[PDB]
RNA sequence: GGGGAUGACCCCAGGCGGUAGGGGAGCGUUCCCGAUGCCGAUGAAGGCCGACCCGCGAGGGCGGCUGGAGGUAAGGGAAGU
RNA sequence: GGUGGAGCCUGGGAGUGAGGGCGCGAGCGAUAACGUCCGCGUCCGAGCGCGGGAACAACCGAGACCGCCAGCUAAGGCCCC
RNA sequence: UGAGGGAAAGGUGAAAAGAACCCCGGGAGGGGAGUGAAAUAGAGCCUGAAACCGUGGGCUUACAAGCAGUCACGGCCCCGCAAGGGGUUGUGGCGUGCCUAUUGAAGCAUGAGCCGGCGACUCACGGUCGUGGGCGAGCUUAAGCCGUUGAGGCGGAGGCG
């Protein structure tokens, strides 16, 4: 019962040489550069989904210390009422207020600044 | 009337349209669960508590469908450690008919 | 019952071990056997009882 | 696993219910009957598979290339599992694949089969060929009347090598020896066929 | 319809038949003779021979009114090579690849008449 | 540990980085019992794709193009796997 | 007191017997070495997975099952990258 | 020199019915026509992959620095009735190839030009332990003999306790 190869390697080259689409050459084209690739797309793919969340924050941080700025008041001098107050709600996802339509933002700056004492 | 649901932790920004995911809920695709804590209302109406006390949001989900399939891969470097695990994450879509209070 | 119903207790075939195969999942480029050494190569730890 | 059998009443003699411990209703499993399909399958292999190793391949030992100052990779001789054309290291062998099951593993193995033929009442005992001088379309048309149209496998087993020669050609049948009687024909058919000699030295043999 | 012959087993390398092809595309059937006919390599003799032989085939076999067309699409694709052996210093032989080329080019109308 | 319709289905508590290793559960290939059978010109194995379906997976289904005659369940075994 | 991948006994099965850094107690060295050799512990090895220290395995925090466009913090910072 | 070493090289089609004949071309090579189920089934011709070499279309690159990737925003193009999806990266952010050997590697330590195929923990006779069975103070066959030539019984010399 002689089992040779044939078809399973083939197969195993395709999917990795199949799923390696739009690189750069013979890491392409290759199998023995595909898998070196992937290996570190993979490692990549798992630390830059852990990296998405903290850089959007990162940007959160910014447009919300952006738009409470020019009221009279920073960053640590707006949270300060908001976690003191009770009045958690903006919790740095919703800047779409401070950046959209900034109307009830400002109303939401009149409800943290009163709130410093 | 826009509001800002609270649900598994994460919060939307919803209008009377419709709005995006949230967890799995266990809701039967064709009942109404209520989704109870809200925030902030749409035309002259602003909160300053967590919960609003008063008004609150009842929506239809729709199903539980399948998403993408997120593949995640650990590598280590001259470990000789290679893991490759599939990944899909549940989702329950659900409109929104109005919020009442 | 008559044949291709009949089957084994599901307890005793062991799969072989199949020992060396595939660098991950299961055991790797050595079999059983040390980095280098005399179990290492082919035919050592020559005597064991004695 | 059944007092009740069937029988055929081929002239005058009526029904008879007949009996033995080995075929009344007693503990049965299929991993013994397992044990001897697999040892009946494993020393039926005559194992001829043969490769020719790196001892006895027709090359020559001689070094290609000098251990060293070369350039190219180090190799010994023509015969080895490199240089493609040399034999593989583990290769079968011509081995032998006999082995011995117990005695009353074998006997209880065949005096369960006949016993997975009697709790389903499926076998069908008789005395002698009812016919005439036993040919092919002879033993069809008795067959017919017998209830054997040929929708499903029959094991017919009897001491007359005659009945044996009319129903050796019929795919639906597969017929045999009385003392040559075996678990795994009556394991590939469902219905067992015999007679008073295939019954009477099947119970000389099941103690 | 576009009108081809082929070019098989000419014995020249491609690499060197591309610099005659790549310039010639896009001109018309005169021009790219006149083109081949002076320009001083050797694929422009085996070029030129199959736009002769392409030309007149769209012009006999498939009547497509020989002033009316152009060059669509040339290019020249690699053969067999022939494995013979140059003998160098020290004994030690290299393999040589006399290799052959396949030129072939399908012949555009020029617009809708 | 429990509801113990013994539930091989759901609750509670704890845990889930990992080399050499120890152990458990699966996928794929050649052949064999099943096979005097089943599928197959209304198209088998193989080749090229799929943004389709299932599976934590080795992978398996389904759809399209090419191909021209073989492939083989379910349940198991032997490895030149 | 302590129900914990705590222990104790038997049997099967490997690997290891080149270690290194850091703080303390020491020897040799020159109170020199990212120097040699012990002990008490940690870390790397096996956590070159994460944040800080500009970059760096052992300096600090922290022990990565997976996913989310959620929060709170440890070390370190709040003039801009 | 010689003793000796020692290869690669199978496949058209059911039937050669192996392409008469016209044209270009010195010829070779084809383009038509025809035979053929198929002529990318054309004579070392079944299926014909990958590395490799090109042609045609979409995107983007001549002020940007990288083991070449991942994530995000946006632009362009193509599917889909739409929802959505597929190709590309302009910019931002984050990022020291694989394996071995190592206290320790992206290593200016070794191996790898790329692709396809071959290949590395078995087997005989035994011992120990575990597991699924049979029997139990008993268990158990070897050599050999009798049977269809894919069928089993006979055979207590013997072994363990
Ligand atoms: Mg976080
Ligand atoms: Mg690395
Ligand atoms: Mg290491
Ligand atoms: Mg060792
Ligand atoms: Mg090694
Ligand atoms: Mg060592
Ligand atoms: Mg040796
Ligand atoms: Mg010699
Ligand atoms: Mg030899
Ligand atoms: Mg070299
Ligand atoms: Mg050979
Ligand atoms: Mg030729
Ligand atoms: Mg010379
Ligand atoms: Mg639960
Ligand atoms: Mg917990
Ligand atoms: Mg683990
Ligand atoms: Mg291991
Ligand atoms: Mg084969
Ligand atoms: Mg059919
Ligand atoms: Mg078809
Ligand atoms: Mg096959
Ligand atoms: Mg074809
Ligand atoms: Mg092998
Ligand atoms: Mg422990
Ligand atoms: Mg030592
Ligand atoms: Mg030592
Ligand atoms: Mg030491
Ligand atoms: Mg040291
Ligand atoms: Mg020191
Ligand atoms: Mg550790
Ligand atoms: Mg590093
Ligand atoms: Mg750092
Ligand atoms: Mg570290
Ligand atoms: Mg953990
Ligand atoms: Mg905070
Ligand atoms: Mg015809
Ligand atoms: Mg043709
Ligand atoms: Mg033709
Ligand atoms: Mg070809
Ligand atoms: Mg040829
Ligand atoms: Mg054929
Ligand atoms: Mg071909
Ligand atoms: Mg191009
Ligand atoms: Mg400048
Ligand atoms: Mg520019
Ligand atoms: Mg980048
Ligand atoms: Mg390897
Ligand atoms: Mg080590
Ligand atoms: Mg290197
Ligand atoms: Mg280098
Ligand atoms: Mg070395
Ligand atoms: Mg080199």
């Amino acid at each position: 019962p002689r089992a040779k190869t044939g078809v399973v390697r083939r197969r195993k080259h395709k999917k990795i040489l199949k799923l390696a689409k739009g690189y750069w050459g013979l890491r392409s084209k290759s199998f023995r550069k595909a898998r070196e690739t992937l290996f570190a797309a993979g490692n990549y793919a798992y630390a830059h989904r852990k990296r998405r969340k903290r850089d959007f924050r990162r940007l959160w941080i910014v447009r919300i210390n952006a738009a409470c700025r020019q009221h009279g008041l920073n960053y640590s001098t707006f949270i300060h009422g908001l976690k003191k107050a009770g009045i958690e709600v903006d919790r740095k996802n919703l800047a779409d207020l401070a950046v959209r339509e900034p109307q009830v933002f400002a109303e939401l700056v009149e409800r943290a600044k009163a709130a410093q004492g | 009337m826009f509001a800002i649901v609270k649900t598994g932790g994460k919060q939307y920004r919803v209008e009377p349209g419709l709005k995006l995911r949230v967890e799995k809920l266990d809701a039967e695709p064709g009942a109404t669960v209520e989704l109870p804590v809200l925030l902030l209302g749409g035309e002259k109406t602003v909160v300053g508590t967590p919960v609003v006390e008063g008004a609150s949001v009842v929506a239809e989900v729709l199903g539980h469908g399948r998403g993408k399939k997120i593949l995640v891969s650990k590598f280590k470097a001259k470990v000789q450690y290679r893991r490759k695990k599939g990944h899909r994450q549940p989702y329950t879509e659900l409109l929104i008919k109005e919020i009442r209070g | 019952m008559k044949l291709s119903d009949l089957r084994p207790n599901p307890g005793a075939n062991k799969r072989r071990k199949r020992v060396g195969r595939g660098p991950g999942s299961g055991h790797g480029k050595t079999a059983t056997r040390g980095h280098k050494g005399q179990k290492s190569r082919s035919g050592g730890l020559k005597d064991p009882r004695r | 696993m059944k007092e009740v059998a069937v029988y055929q009443i081929p002239v005058l003699s009526p029904s008879g219910r007949r009996e033995l411990a080995a075929d009344l209703p007693a503990e049965i499993n299929p991993h013994l009957l397992w044990e001897v399909v697999r040892w009946q399958l494993a020393k039926r292999r005559r194992g001829t598979a043969s490769t020719k190793t790196r001892g006895e391949v027709a090359y020559s030992g001689r070094k290609i290339w000098p251990q060293k100052h070369t350039g190219r990779a180090r190799h010994g001789d023509i015969g080895a599992p490199i240089f493609v054309g040399g034999g593989v290291v583990f290769g079968p062998k011509p081995r032998d694949y006999s082995y011995t099951l117990p005695k009353k593993v074998r006997k209880k193995g065949l005096a369960m089969a006949v016993a997975d033929r009697a709790r389903e009442g499926k076998l069908l005992l008789v005395e002698a060929f009812a016919g005439v001088n036993g040919k092919t379309k002879e033993f069809l048309a008795w067959a017919k009347e017998a209830g054997l149209d040929g929708s499903e496998s029959v094991l017919l087993v009897t001491g007359n090598e005659l009945v044996r020669r009319a129903a050796r050609n019929l795919p639906w049948v597969v017929t045999l020896a009385p003392e040559g009687l075996n678990v795994y024909d009556i394991v590939r058919t469902e219905r067992l066929v015999m007679d008073l000699d295939a019954w009477e030295v099947f119970q000389n043999r099941i103690g | 319809m576009e009108a081809k012959a082929i070019a098989r087993y000419v014995r020249i390398s491609p690499r060197k038949v591309r610099l005659v092809v790549d310039l010639i595309r896009g001109k018309s059937l005169e021009e790219a003779r006149n083109i081949l006919r002076y320009t001083n390599k050797r694929g422009a003799y085996f070029v030129a021979k199959v736009l002769e032989s392409a030309a007149a085939n769209a012009v006999n076999n498939h009547d497509m009114l020989e002033d009316r067309l152009y060059v669509k699409a040339a290019y020249v694709d690699e053969g067999p090579a022939l494995k013979r052996v140059l003998p160098r210093a020290r004994g030690r032989a290299d393999i040589i690849k006399k290799r052959t080329s396949h030129i072939t080019v399908i012949l555009g109308e020029k617009h809708g008449k």
